[PDB]
RNA sequence: GUGGGAGAGGGUGGUGGAAUUCCCGGAGUAGCGGUGAAAUGCGCAGAUACCGGGAGGAACGCCGAUGGCGAAGGCAGCCACCUGGUCCACCCGUGACGCUGAGGCGCGAAAGCGUGGGGAGCAAACCGGAUUAGAUACCCGGGUAGUCCACGCCCUAAACGAUGCGCGCUAGGUCUCUGGGUCUCCUGGGGGCCGAAGCUAACGCGUUAAGCGCGCCGCCUGGGGAGUACGGCCGCAAGGC
């Protein structure tokens, strides 16, 4: 049984960006939306599409890419080298303004879902908010 | 296209060896055997001659490697 | 083996309503006349326990349906248990 | 052997790939048929043409 | 050749057709393999139960001896 | 109510009187079990593959019957009690399975 | 739910053939049997090899598969009956009813035990022969328990895929078993073999993951001492946890 929609999300990006696939399908939702609107909004993917899938909805991201290397193993360099999920079900993690952290010195990210909603580490630290949180991203 | 066509250059292999990640240049598959889009070739061609042009003029030096058993006389042929 | 016929008047006779068959009430009455079946084909055949399987399978299945149905709508759970005579 | 070296030492590759082949690996590409003499004959001679031509 | 190729349509479910049964058997009564009569799994299979039963009919041999060295 | 085929394997040495006697008695007892005969097939003669009860030959009766299942095995076990009756076999109707299409 | 499919899945009744052994009948003589070689052994009270008629017990030759079914341990002569799981198509019904699951309950090869039956073949222990510094062993001839059936115990293993279960995601190619379709070939499920990315200390695994993730359970913390001692629980006992 699916337990966890959120890591799913972010597992099929992963696992799609590795293999170099252009873009991905993932179920839909007002969460995994807000989630994808920041990845967008950050430059992380080429960004994200509304579809339909034998009627069901469904979300395509667009995936992006560095420039072709030289060399061996010509494969360009990711944009998204390690996504990870931080609250899973069964252990959730919450931070006050204080406890915010500081993914890779500013260079990455850090996701929460704050009572003013879906921020980035920067803007919860700005409005100066904490919440749960969801994901790092570098 | 015009000279590719009758050429059969548009004549791949049939699908019990395709590269999967040669998919992106499949036109369609008739008969069992693999075609492929002559059009994307006809792009692909303009951008290598033109390349292959440029280095030419600069004054490089473009080296022929095909060692099957048709391909020796007419690369011997053409490098000569 | 359980005919069509008996099959059909279970699920006319426990159907919410007319054209239905898949309520709860039908599967769990559905699940009563298989219960009952190999009930007493395990009475008679006692060293059968490949069959057992099934049996504690069909109970487990049955039990979940009710505790469901328990929680959703009590009126209709108690019904369901006197007219089946279930744990009684 | 010849693309794996040719990587190796940053040269670049032209090859007439065809459908059992990877793309990646070449960074000019001609995708057409490596077979079929008539093929060859037309791609080589074309490029050798524009070789002599561009000089 | 194959049982199966020097032969026309039949049912395999006769258990009673003698005189086809009788070409699926070796020179000893036994049942040929699919090297030797040429039927996909299902097929061979219900051969193999109708043989077993025309066999225990009375129809067929379970043994025989071939006449040879 | 299923629907079934038996063969009865008899004496090859019954004149007229016992053959009639036999297939008579074998009837008798197949309306008794509740039994309902679609068709009847005589086969003769035939020559066994082997020897049963001493002789090398057998009288072939067949009925496709149509009975309910749960008496099927006490019929077997009454179509058995003749001494002049050497193999009963009764299968549940099958299907032609047409091999070779 | 409706329409279908495959199978050594299980239980209960019956009946089919070819061996082995013993009894009897017909003949029929001088050795059979056994080994690397030989004896022990059976035979002149008629052995062995042949034919015919009986009795009884256990196992199912070809098919047979690198195959199928089951949650495992396991399951194949044939027929009927009573039943379990599973797959496909139609997407017809309900509306999150779900996954895992410490304890508990149940099943669990072989060997072993208890109460009865049965006993063809094999064979622990045991009795002889042979080989040998010695064989208390391997080889040979006999031979009880046991191996079989009913009920009741025992509960272990190299119980193995040495890989807990459920779900989602990530190139393909090939060989098979079994369904539906518009059948050149597409579309489900199961069993294998090469191999993308990736993983691994390596071997190797790789859509049936040992990859990328999530949820729950069980275990591990140097080798001996040691699965030992002790205490507890379970067993008729051996013994098990």
């Amino acid at each position: 049984m699916l337990t966890d929609p959120i890591a799913d999300m972010l597992t099929r990006i992963r696992n799609a960006t590795r293999v170099y696939k252009e873009s991905t399908d993932v179920p839909a939702s007002r969460f995994k939306e807000e989630i994808l609107r920041i990845l967008a909004r950050e430059g992380f993917i080429k960004g994200y599409e509304r579809v339909d899938v034998d009627g069901k909805p469904y979300l395509r991201v667009y995936l992006k890419y560095g420039p072709r290397r030289q060399g061996p193993d010509p494969r360009p360099e990711q944009v998204i080298h390690h996504i990870r999920r931080i609250s899973k079900p069964g252990r959730r993690v919450y931070v006050g303004v204080k406890e915010i952290p500081r993914v890779r010195r500013g260079l990455g990210i850090a996701i929460l879902s704050t009572s003013k909603g879906v921020l980035t580490d920067r803007e919860a630290r700005k409005l100066g908010v904490g919440g749960e949180l969801i994901c790092e991203v570098w | 296209v015009k000279e590719l066509l009758e050429a059969g250059v548009h004549f791949g292999h049939e699908r019990k060896r395709w590269n999967p990640k040669f998919a992106r240049y499949i036109y369609a598959e008739r008969n069992g055997i693999h075609i492929i889009d002559l059009q994307k070739t006809m792009e692909e061609l303009e951008r290598t001659f033109r390349f292959i042009e440029d280095l030419a003029m600069r004054g490089g030096t473009i080296l022929f490697v095909g060692t099957k058993k048709q391909a020796q006389d007419i690369v011997r042929m053409e490098a000569e | 083996p359980i005919t069509k016929e008996e099959k059909q008047k279970v699920i006319q006779e426990f159907a919410r309503f007319p054209g239905d068959t898949g309520s709860t009430e039908v599967q769990v009455a559905l699940l009563t006349l298989r219960i009952n079946r190999l009930s007493e084909h395990l009475k008679v055949h006692k060293k059968d326990h490949h069959s057992h399987r099934g049996l504690l399978m069909m109970v487990g299945q049955r039990r979940r349906l009710l505790r469901y149905l328990q929680r959703e709508d009590p009126e209709r759970y108690r019904a369901l248990i006197e007219k089946l005579g279930i744990r009684g | 052997i010849a693309v794996r070296e040719a990587r190796k030492l940053f040269i670049p590759v032209i090859a007439l790939a065809d459908t059992d082949s990877d793309p990646d690996l070449v960074d000019y590409i001609i995708p057409g048929n490596d077979d079929a003499i008539r093929s060859i004959q037309l791609i080589l001679s074309r490029a050798v043409d524009l070789i002599i031509q561009a000089r | 050749a194959k049982v199966k190729a020097t032969l026309g349509e039949f049912d395999l479910r006769d258990y009673r057709n003698v005189e086809v049964l009788k070409r699926f058997l070796s020179e000893t009564g036994k049942i040929l393999p699919r090297r030797r009569t040429g039927l996909s799994a299902k097929e061979q299979r219900i051969l193999a139960k109708t043989i077993k039963r025309a066999r225990i009919l009375g129809l067929l041999p379970f043994t025989e001896k071939l006449v040879r060295k | 109510m299923r629907r079934y085929e038996v063969n009865i394997v008899l004496n090859p040495n019954l004149d007229q009187s016992q053959l009639a006697l036999e297939k008579e008695i074998i009837q008798r007892a197949l309306e008794n079990y509740g039994a309902r005969v679609e068709k009847v097939e005589e086969l003769g003669l035939r020559r066994l593959a082997y020897p049963i009860a001493k002789d090398p030959q057998g009288y072939f009766l067949w009925y496709q019957v149509e009975m309910p299942e749960d008496r099927v095995n006490d019929l077997a076990r009454e179509l058995r009690i003749r001494d002049n009756v050497r193999r009963v076999m009764v299968v549940k109707s099958q299907e032609p399975f047409l091999a070779n299409a």
